[PDB]
RNA sequence: CGAUGUCGGCUCAUCACAUCCUGGGGCUGAAGUAGGUCCCAAGGGUAUGGCUGUUCGCCAUUUAAAGUGGUACGCGAGCUGGGUUUAGAACGUCGUGAGACAGUUCGGUCCCUAUCUGCCGUGGGCGCUGGAGAACUGAGGGGGGCUGCUCCUAGUACGAGAGGACCGGAGUGGACGCAUCACUGGUGUUCGGGUUGUCAUGCCAAUGGCACUGCCCGGUAGCUAAAUGCGGAAGAGAUAAGUGCUGAAAGCAUCUAAGCACGAAACUUGCCCCGAGAUGAGUUCUCCCUGACCCUUUAAGGGUCCUGAAGGAACGUUGAAGACGACGACGUUGAUAGGCCGGGUGUGUAAGCGCAGCGAUGCGUUGAGCUAACCGGUACUAAUGAACCGUGAGGCUUAACCU
RNA sequence: AAUUCCUUGUCGGGUAAGUUCCGACCUGCACGAAUGGCGUAAUGAUGGCCAGGCUGUCUCCACCCGAGACUCAGUGAAAU
RNA sequence: ACACAGGUGGUCAGGUAGAGAAUACCAAGGCGCUUGAGAGAACUCGGGUGAAGGAACUAGGCAAAAUGGUGCCGUAACUUC
RNA sequence: AGGACCGAACCGACUAAUGUUGAAAAAUUAGCGGAUGACUUGUGGCUGGGGGUGAAAGGCCAAUCAAACCGGGAGAUAGCU
């Protein structure tokens, strides 16, 4: 599944 | 056990008349006014009997100046006195909790006449 | 004064006179008598041991069965000390009754509480339960969470917790007592006390004013 | 049994309709009130050419609830519906001159004479 | 949710020390063909505390 | 925390229990013996002799009242009329509890249950 | 930066005192009531809502008061994803433009079965120096510690009036904790009844299956609060701030330097629970065991035969005890469980028959039938006689006794 | 104001109390007419607010029915 | 990648109730789904009910609850009628 | 008559729970939208990588798309670990 989103802290 | 029979059977009154549930019945009650202990009748159908030997006690509701007036009364408690029977009647099914929410006209009980 | 051992037999209730009904609860207690009296020389405190019933004579044990011979009287179904008042001084084998409840007035009523068995913080602790729903997932009656971070780094001892919940020694303070029937070893203290029906029980004098 | 956010009828010609309990006055943290303990109410409806308005907020002395009044004798006296009179908000004593229905016998305290001198029964 | 480091096979042992089994040792002779079963068990031939059932 | 509760669920819902003993009830009185697992049977036991004792008297009420439960006319056939006046003075202790070791099948307590008299 | 999840809320807290309330005082521009300010004191307690994602803040209303902070601005291997903080889009503004804006708006997957430490519980093993059954002593540790209102004193002290006590006593609530089911209620898919559609028992009749327990109306035991009992203390010990007595240094003065007396919800006890693995393993009571020969490195030595006691365990029936262990009770000289008999309770007029009616239905039989988990009795059944574990008098040294 | 920084603008309505909502004022940081302005019946798994009914969402959880958790037997992993 | 709660076009259309191929119970017919036996703790999942209050919960009426059929009476602002 | 209404098949996937080393590399359960049409679907072709197609998300082009996959230049380069 891995999945994707972003770290924008 | 039988201790707790025992010390239960010698406390309960032996006057208590026989009535089926959603007759008529008037309930007198003593109580305190201050002062005076002045009797004070209490007319209604009963609607829901509880009979647990000492413990035993009934429900009798009364419609007065609007809303109904339920009041729970334990057989062989001092404070209740005479339990006259004014009106004979008989329904199905001894519970009559569905009579709270009937009123007026809804509110008639057929006489057992028997 | 000293206490004694009685059994809790069914809650019920007394009428008065004036029609309140004041709820109480049977507890049968039988003679207790004084199996041996301790005492500062040979036991280095003054005490009396006692017990009550009748343990099947077949069951008792021999160990035990001559503890009670010393005694010369046959064996109860168990036993239980009680210290002495000091101006106090009674033979050993003493039929001692429920008569000296008399004048006890008020009394705390010590006994086993309920076996709940495992329970959760909720019940043990009355802690609030969480949210029910708003996205809320596996996780309701848990109490989530126990310490902070780093700090400590560690659960706190005696820390609120879910556990093993009743079957264990309690008292209850003050009850009340009403009718002393010794005639039938009735004991009719007011109120609901500790402990299962048919389960031993140990009435003391309160400690309280 | 009454509560935060509960709406009862008036038991009283004071001129209001509906109410509601927003608060319950007598000590901390405290939830439930029956009886006759004091609870401070909004007004929600009225009647127009009564003593009191819409919005208006006052203390008022609860007078019959469902859950009912328990006694000694463990009898208990249970009403259809919930019921309060309004009392003045500086003074206590009711503003209404006839206050309808069974007032229960609790009320016997002083303060509250003036509420059980009328409705006959009970 | 999972170790830092991997146990001895010592800590494992005594993990496992409380793993053993224990032999019943509550076999007792028939009263009439004196078989062994188990107490409070009927034969393999059917008989129990000496009187003959089943019989299958 | 149960507490003073009688029965037991056995890992299936009520209406399961209403079918199953219902039918092993009839198994057990159909062969005078069966072999079932050991709290199963003492389930069975509070089953069936309550049919028995219903059985102790002949009526045409009885025969319906027997007909709601085991659901079967050829067991009902042998209550009464041959079950019933057997027991005679005898009032319980219809039926008794014999274990018979652990099924191979999954280590489960296996355990026979038959009438007194057995006649067949 | 070969990853330390980032505001708030929910839940759960713990510590500090620069103390919000309660307590003890000083001073007062302190009459009293009520305040100002400062010292001692952390035992306990220390709001619900409306708005906003908000902490905060304002407002509404309580309260004896609604403390200030630390704890990764406590707490996402506990929860929430509203905020911020991806990928969609639009408005305002900026740029020719792609785009950008601690500008705004709508929408947007929150993983992990506990190895160790820690904690809440519960056992196995061993030791405590012969073994075993109970009663324990309490070193130590934990829990509990809040407070209003009203009355008496007293409409007295005080004060012009108005108002209105200090000390002490009595009663009754709020919040909290524990225990309980007797009442008042809830649950009660294992109890009874009503009723819908359909199937089945050959059909009439009567029942059962399924449809969320078909939909419900009730309702035993048990559990449980919303229900009802109790609990905070009094007393004592030593103190903090404080009030002093005597009294010099310093002819006086001074609570202190010698000495002496008072003094708080804090401290030590009292109150409740755990508790001798308290290895510093303690006491007391009671019970059981009083046989014959070799070997070896000759001793707290290794074995054989004869013996197997108290008691324990195992097994079975089990329990208002229980996740598993454990714990309590019962096991044929016997009520432990089931059944059974009687009773109670719930359901409220069974089935069948007869009568009345064209009929659905009603009446009589009849408060009848059916009754789970209750209570009192009953050995009908199931708990078999045994065997198992555990032995055969229990070290050395010293002292006190055996009159 | 999907646009307003100041800002929770001010006033009025709603509520016991309303940084949101509705109406208006215009002091429009930085609206605007086919990069369309304004209005609009109907339509909408659209945004915001209010109310009736309804309710364990909550005050505060309580009990019961099933599936796991637990024990026994059979097979037998995982990240690290 | 599996003896996998997924995906796969057309045709055949019983009885009763019902508007119906919805849905419930059944015929023909096919199955009880390849681990079970127990115990009746928390906690979790899928459900039932709950006295008093009825959104006081919460970012937010989220989720549950509730409304529910046919015949008839009757039905506003507004409108492109 | 209708890109008309309620509502199954069929199609779609708005909310919430469960699941998160799942039964399933996106499902199930309880509700939902469309359901005579700008509908859905069977069968067989067409558009081939800086290109295709797109009621436009820079989505999709065999579980991978701000430039697919396979082989080759290629042991590309890397002042970096
Ligand atoms: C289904 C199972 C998946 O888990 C999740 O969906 C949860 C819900 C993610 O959080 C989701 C959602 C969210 C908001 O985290 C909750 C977001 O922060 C991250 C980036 O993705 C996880 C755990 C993320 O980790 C997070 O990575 C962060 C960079 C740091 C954070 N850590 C420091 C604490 C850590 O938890 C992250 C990146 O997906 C983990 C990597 C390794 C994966 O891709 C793995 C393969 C995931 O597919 C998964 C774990 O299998």
């Amino acid at each position: 599944a891995v999945f994707q989103m972003r770290n924008v802290d | 056990s039988n201790i707790i029979k025992q010390l239960e059977q010698e406390q309960m009154k032996q006057d208590v008349p026989s009535f089926r549930p959603g007759d008529t019945v008037e309930v007198k009650v003593w109580v305190v006014e201050g002062s005076k202990k002045r009797l004070q009748a209490f007319e209604g159908v009963v609607i829901a009997i509880r009979n647990r030997g000492l413990h035993s006690a009934f429900t009798v509701r009364k419609i007065s100046n609007g809303e109904g007036v339920e009041r729970v009364f334990q057989t062989h408690s001092p404070v209740v006195d005479s339990i006259s029977v004014k009106r004979r009647g008989a329904v199905r099914k001894a519970k009559l909790y569905y009579l709270r929410e009937r009123t007026g006209k809804a509110a008639r009980i057929k006489e057992r006449l028997n | 004064m000293i206490g004694l051992v009685g059994k809790k037999v069914g809650m019920t209730r007394i009428f008065t006179e004036d029609g309140v009904s004041i709820p109480v609860t049977v507890i049968e207690v039988e003679a207790n008598r004084v199996t041996q009296v301790k005492d500062l020389a040979n036991d280095g405190y003054r005490a009396i041991q006692v017990t009550t019933g009748a343990k099947k004579a077949n069951r008792v044990t021999k160990p035990e069965a001559g503890h009670f011979a010393k005694a010369g009287v046959e064996a109860g179904r168990g036993l239980w000390e009680f210290r002495l008042a000091e101006g106090e001084e009674f033979t050993v084998g003493q039929s001692i009754s429920v008569e000296l409840f008399a004048d006890v007035k008020k009394v705390d009523v010590t006994g086993t509480s309920k076996g709940k068995g495992f329970a959760g913080t909720v019940k043990r602790w009355n802690f609030r339960t969480q949210d029910a729903t708003h996205g809320n997932s596996l996780s309701h009656r848990v109490p989530g969470s126990i310490g902070q971070n780093q700090t400590p780094g560690k659960v706190f001892k005696g820390k609120k917790m879910a556990g093993q919940m009743g079957n264990e020694r309690v008292t209850v303070q003050s009850l009340d007592v009403v009718r002393v029937d010794a005639e039938r070893n009735l004991l009719l203290v007011k109120g609901a006390v500790p402990g299962a029906t048919g389960s031993d029980l140990i009435v003391k004098p309160a400690v309280k004013a | 049994m009454i509560q935060e956010q509960t709406m009862l009828n008036v038991a009283d010609n004071s001129g209001a309709r509906r109410v509601m309990c927003i608060k319950v006055l007598g000590g901390s943290h405290r939830r439930y009130a029956g009886v006759g303990d004091i609870i401070k109410i909004t007004i929600k409806e009225a009647i127009p050419r009564g003593k009191v308005k819409k919005g208006d907020v006052l203390k008022a002395v609860v007078v019959r609830t469902k859950k009912g009044v328990r006694r000694p004798d463990g009898s208990v006296i249970r009403f259809d519906g919930n019921a309060c009179v309004l009392l003045n908000n500086n003074s206590e004593q009711p503003i209404g001159t006839r206050i309808f229905g069974p007032v229960t016998r609790e009320l016997r305290s002083e303060k509250f004479m003036k509420i059980i001198s009328l409705a006959p029964e009970v | 949710a999972v170790q830092q480091n991997k146990p001895t096979r010592s800590k494992r042992g005594m993990r496992r020390s409380h793993d053993a089994l224990t032999a019943v040792t509550s076999l007792s002779v028939d009263k009439t063909s004196g078989e062994k079963h188990l107490r409070h068990h009927i034969t393999a031939d059917g008989y129990y505390r000496g009187r003959k059932v089943i019989a299958k | 925390m149960r507490h003073r509760k009688s029965g037991r669920q056995l890992n299936r819902n009520s209406s399961h229990r209403q079918a199953m003993f219902r039918n092993m009830a009839g198994s057990l009185v159909r062969h005078e013996i069966i072999k079932t697992t050991l709290p199963k049977a003492k389930e069975l036991r509070r089953v069936v002799e309550p049919l028995i004792t219903l059985a102790k008297t002949d009526s045409v009420a009885n025969r319906r009242l027997a007909f709601a439960r085991t659901r079967d006319n050829e067991i009902v056939a042998k209550l009464f009329n041959e079950l019933g006046p057997r027991f005679a003075s005898r009032a319980g202790g219809y039926t008794r509890i014999l274990k018979c070791g652990f099924r191979a099948g999954d280590n489960a307590p296996m355990a026979y249950i038959e009438l007194v008299d057995r006649s067949e």
